[PDB]
């Protein structure tokens, strides 16, 4: 089986030739390729909107959840960090709806894979159909871990305020949302939390440091505690 | 080559900020060979957690 055509199908956006090769030999519609992955999954990846769309018509009975490729990443994982909502949309609104909460080998869910990209619409539409804002990766992450990290205060005001988001909790290196957001130096959003979301700051890392001290440059630094 | 669109190397720089250049380039490598192998050219997920594990601690 080497070569899996109806996913390269899905890949190169040749809408016919896959509708051409299910017709062909049907079992192909929920076959998994050396990656675990069904050709939906691909389909969406590059997003495929007719292409998947009618993948989908075929698979009305089908459970998303049951479908990970090898890094637990499911065609609405994919469809999550990508970034297209009605993609998301797409997959959402069907008879059996996947879960907001399904977790990837490394598991994060698809509010990380949203909210670390910036995606707000995603991020949104996931914290109001469920999606719990609190689940922690292998890394004891969050997603305002993530916002934080990036610095879209747009974010870090949609979990921690909407999302009542907890603040304060560290990963495994030891790291509140505050740390990340001030190591990549985001000032004004590290404020944002201490300041509009109390996010406490004299707490130290896994080796002894405060947020102060994993800044960025001293420009960064000053601004914050010139601020808090 | 390139990334899936779905990639997720943020994951992976935010784990413990604070990577010298020269490894990211050997993740960033290996996890190039993890997906020559899987015959794609794009890079999954699962080859980059695969890189960052033989190239880290």
């Amino acid at each position: 089986m080497s070569n899996y055509p109806l996913h390269q199908a899905c890949m190169e956006n040749e809408f016919f030739k896959v509708q051409e090769l299910l017709h062909s030999k049907p079992s192909l519609l929920l076959q998994k390729d050396q990656d675990g992955r069904i050709p939906l999954h691909w389909s969406v990846s590059f997003q495929a909107h007719e292409i998947t769309s009618f993948l989908l018509s075929k698979m009305e009975n089908v459970n998303l959840d049951d479908y990970p490729d090898d890094s637990g990443w499911t065609p609405f994982h994919i469809a999550c960090s990508v970034g297209n909502l009605e993609v998301v949309k797409s997959l959402y609104d069907r008879p059996l709806k996947p879960d907001l909460n399904k977790i990837t080998n490394q598991g994060v869910t698809c509010l990380h894979l949203a909210v670390g990209k910036k995606w707000f619409e995603v991020s949104q539409f996931l914290i109001e159909n469920g999606a719990s804002v609190r689940i922690k990766d292998k890394f004891n992450q969050i997603p305002l871990h993530r916002a934080a990290s990036v610095g879209s205060l747009k974010l870090i005001e949609l979990l921690c305020g909407l999302g009542k988001s907890a603040v304060n909790w560290q990963d495994k290196q030891g790291w509140t949302p505050l740390f990340h957001a001030l190591a990549e130096g985001h000032g004004d959003a590290a404020v944002l939390l201490v300041e509009k979301y109390g996010a406490e700051y004299d707490l130290v890392d896994n080796k002894g440091a405060k947020a102060e001290d994993v800044a960025l440059n001293e420009q960064v630094k000053k601004f914050f505690l010139n601020n808090v | 080559m390139s990334l899936a669109p779905e990639a997720d190397l943020d994951s992976l720089i935010i784990r413990n900020d604070s990577l010298s250049g020269a490894v990211i380039a050997a993740i960033m490598q290996e996890a190039g060979l993890r997906a020559v192998r899987k015959n794609r050219y794009v890079i999954l997920q699962s080859d980059l957690e695969e890189a960052y594990a033989t190239q880290v601690k």
